[PDB]
């Protein structure tokens, strides 16, 4: 199982960029998806999902309205895109493979994420 | 930070520490399973615990756990230099509106 | 109660349902389609075609 | 768009009549074409279809295996040939053109009726 | 008739009266498209309506429609004397083998 | 509405036995068919079914593999194939015109059967 | 014999007679429509009603049916002699291959 | 979030009026919805609800059988429709985001109201 | 591949004009043609196609019944026969030659137009 | 106006601007490859982007495409002062009886 | 109801080796199709599923990413395509057809299996 | 192996012998219906027992069997020598993404 | 089926050189033939098909326009006249006789080729 | 070359080699069938594989094809030194408005 | 608020009878149900309640076993079926609605009722 994750970067806060996560060792379209981020020196923080068919969606509230989470099953691929990027988004993004176990969820495979800077 | 982690705890190479995360009625106590996953300094998590007890096969048994009430705890025995690393505990709370909570993390430092 | 949509769900697909064909729709043709020429296809007819006198 | 109607009068019961309803304006051969009826007194009845292409068609329960569609695409022609005529049939026969929106098919376009009546 | 409207509506030149239609699960809370024409006494029931809110460019802005649940209407504002006429909803009833299913007409008449 | 069967007849087993539903009234090529058979004391049992295209069939799992359905649809016809007949099939055989109604079939119009014995 | 039928129901004619069709989750409280077919002695089964409470033209009112969980019956008011007759019904069993089952069949016989 | 309220003004009792509320900044078909209204010089009353996906509805005693909530979560709209107005129907009307925290509910985000006025 | 346009002028209205694009560098006999249109000072608007062997033939419905597209495989030469012009069907013609993807079509490559005038 | 652009975007060269397209269900959600155009002022249109995403060769590679629901969108990167031009998407729309619908069109001004 | 495996044999690891499964006597294309495996000495593995149309696959985890399951419905036949075999993957392979009874689907018919050795 | 079988069980012929399958609440307990399977020493197993009670009819009635909680059962009675073979259970686990799990399976010696 | 090709050697680019396939084995006239080349060093490139009865003309992107092919039935050979070569167009040119499969077809006889060298 | 290929591959005589090619949903998974080409060194690319599998009577019985998806396959089994060649894919672009498409095409050294 | 029964009449004993009550004016799918019946000269007595999904059911020990209550919510209507009626059946049936309050509940809205002879 492989999450390869490219698009990090650098922009002006106000600017917008797009994220993606290629997959492959698994069939992509029987799997949802999430993405978590951790900004420099601190924790974990729960962002996006979007279930497998692309039916459903949720986020965080501190990103719903300003990012989109999309996929494309034929390419394997998992987009995220931000708009109006903050100063506050910056941190290391990861796309990871959802999983389930009874009454809660969990991620199972994760990528090695890459890093979103936004600043003056 | 949604579930309660200490900051950090520690022990000298063989010791047996434990790694608190304490939650509450929206989010142990509700019957929700807890995760665990483990990071190391300058990678991706990794899943280490799940299902309150389970673990993935390339996890060495030192690591095991449980929950109760709403306090849940990820146990290492045989502590090991290579144990020195950033835990998580992971749930759901059902007051927000995100699939998966997170507790602040928690840094065990190996006393070699 | 909570009328919210409900995150914490499995968003995995279910591989636990008939597999088979399903013997229960309507067999009949159905007349509720477009009946208009669909003015949306490829007008260059040369991708793919058996160039033989009997082919 | 014009739609014109031709062929009604009175048919003995048991008889048959032909109607017709010749088109200009547009592309007939591109459209397909339906045909409705209004009793005297009396609202709409949906009676026949025929796709542009003559592939297939479709008939009222009420009138099928009694009245057969057709169309000339090079006359810009739609008929109707009904065989057997009840007193029943008795009614302002109109052609219309043939639209589409999403889920459910309408007409756009109409002539203005001829009238067939069937009768002792 | 398959879509149920009232025979008769009514009201004087300036005023607002509306035409209902109501079908079932069959054909209009089936996700079918309604459709509405209108029929002057001496002609063919010119297309009114489309698309159950769009409408001809030959049609004044004084008619306007909604779909909801298995309802559907049509609205006439500023209504005049011109306005007389009758009124029809289209639809598909999936259980028939019809291409097109109508009510039986509702008759405006205008109060003047 | 007809629907006209011919095609019965009495042969030792492990014969094989074809029979043919000819219909009238209609457009044959609008709708799917079935078949049923009544054993000479018994109730119905359901036999096949085709699709009005022909693109998919379905046969009752006591006659898989050895029952075939199929139609000419230029000549309005629907026809059974049985090979290895058994002792065990005999019954009369009816067509029957296919209808649905919403959650399930049915069939409206039936024709008046023939009879298949298999006998020694 | 998916469906339960009772094989005799009898009664005199002016009298009322009922004739029960049951089956279980997989077929009438499934969800699927229940149908009914009148057989006469020398002839194929005919349409007797549909869509559970709907009829043909051709079926006089001295019949029709309800459905409520997983039993749904035919009712015949008003018997006549010539309603001798086996009467069937049908639905979908999604716990099998074949699009139609039939319960057993019913004789009506008229106490003439 | 945004919610923007519209529709509003003056009928004689007795007529219908239909309200609306458009929205953006979140995902419309991931919450329910509800209407308030304030009458001038009084307080809150708690109009109607529909759940995300349109499955329940609920009244205010005061209005069933003569309000009907509905949406469309194809437009991010929110609808309420007033039949048969009465004098006591004059008020501010409200839109507002479900929320929900444990054994009670509340909204968080209201849109700024329109007025609807009832009189002869 | 050349397209070369010429025939615009000024046509008093209810008159005609025939626009004739000529081509090269590409077997026009194997490709489908396009014509667009725009009016000064505005944006761009599709007027017809033909299909590459004439079989379909279809237009904007602002001019159907009006325009005639027809093609001479023989002279490489795309026409446009617009018949009852308009003072509204001032625009530039611009030929084009048709192009197919996916799901949808384009052209992929245009001729400069030529400019068509309905006045006085 | 099939599809809606905005009237007018701009900025500094050297900068990155987009171009944006929105459709509705039927021309762009509805599965349709998106395909854009470049109005130079003084003459025909070319193809910029097509299936979406790519480039007709000849094409600078400063120019690219993105597709998402109803969203499409050309983005310019190392924006020339000879970029200045009208740029248009094109698409389907279903419910339309032409081949291509297009856009408003939205005039590139250069700062520069 | 017969189902035939052949493609057996023997690899060293790291190899790949196809296997399929013929059917007769009932309708290919009506069914999904299962594959299970049986190690020398051990019970029963799930290992893959295919839909009827093909619309789906599923994998065991043990096997997803390495091994492919497809189907031929022209041909009545079943196939898996196992990549970088390892001796773990010793075992006699089994079809088997899909069923499916209420909550949980089953297998009714076996085929008799192959033998696959991964060895050196 | 997610299911829990005994690895053997015995009897002399004439004798009745219960083979058991004992899951949790991700595969039994859950409401998921319990198959059995039966294989003989050089052949392909084959179904035994369907939808907890049911069976095809090349099984004799020997064989019958029962779900409760989330234990299940396959019984035996009559014991026959040509009844040796091994037994195995099977079901479907809500925490998998296998569609079908199975015990271990149990081999049945009958004591001749 | 046997293939006979010349025609190659060295022309100065912007000039033209005709190929020729002198076929035998078969009668020319019923099938349709292909040209391919190979620049050295180089894979294969397809350039132009010719319909059995010169019917139908296509040709790779990179030489239409610049290429004529055409089957001169009566010498029982097919001809490639090169216009316009550029010294990227040095390759050595082949045919082989067309053939047809089911979704795709291919060519079944190669010839030998010849060397077509654009300089000088 | 539309059709990925590796540059080359070998093995000694008596081994099994192969060439793959895989392409996209326009010319392999387009559901076009993949043609094989031996171009022996000094001469054409005579037809080796049709029809994804079958081969011309002038081709050894240790050459065979295959296709899954946009896979296509050739293998060579008891490879001999005669073998080397250049292994060229075909197929057809249904993207393109030419005909025939070729992979990069695959060198196959034999290891005396 | 409109309760309105409906099939009454005179039933020998024995015979079964179907009573239903019509409902409008408010939710009819968010309320639970209940008949009483008052025999000509007494008081009320409990018959039964349906709870408003129909998952439940309760019946006066009077009539257990012998009466059955349904609901179908597209028809906004309540059903009793009573079977085997016996002359102690003999009474005013009555739909009322469900309310509850806090340790016990009560009816708010009543229908008219029908009446019900079970004699000779």
């Amino acid at each position: 199982v492989q999450l390869v994750e490219s698009g990090g970067g650098v922009v002006p806060p106000g600017r917008s960029l797009r994220l993606s996560c290629a997959t492959s060792g698994f069939t992509f379209s029987n799997y949802g998806m999430h993405w978590v981020r951790q900004a420099p020196g601190k924790g974990l923080e729960w962002v996006a999902i979007i279930w497998y068919d692309g039916s459903r969606n949720f986020y965080a509230a501190s990103v719903e309205g300003r990012f989109t989470i999309s996929r494309d099953n034929s390419k394997n691929t998992l987009y995220l895109q931000m708009n109006s990027l903050r100063v506050e988004d910056t941190a290391v993004y990861y796309c990871a493979r959802a999983a389930y176990y009874d009454t809660s969820g969990y991620g199972d495979y994760w990528g090695q994420g890459t890093l979103v800077t936004v600043s003056s | 930070s949604v579930l309660t982690q200490p900051p950090s705890v520690s022990g000298a190479p063989g010791q047996t520490v434990t790694i608190s995360c304490t939650g509450g009625s929206s989010n142990i106590g509700a019957g929700y399973d807890v995760h665990w996953y483990q990071q190391l300094p300058g990678t991706a998590p990794k899943l280490l615990i799940y299902g309150n007890i389970n673990r993935p096969s390339g996890v060495p048994d030192r690591f095991s756990g449980s929950k109760s009430g709403t306090s849940a705890s990820l146990a290492i025995t045989g502590l090991q230099a290579e144990d020195e690393a950033d835990y998580y505990c992971q749930s759901y709370d059902r007051r927000l509106s995100g699939s998966w909570v997170f507790g602040g993390g928690t840094k065990l430092t190996v006393l070699g | 109660a909570n009328p919210n949509a409900n995150p914490n769900a499995n968003p995995n697909a279910n591989p636990n349902a008939n597999p088979n064909a399903n013997p229960n729709a309507n067999p009949n043709a159905n007349p509720n389609a477009n009946p208009n020429a669909n003015p949306n296809a490829n007008p260059n007819a040369n991708p793919n075609a058996n160039p033989n006198a009997n082919p």
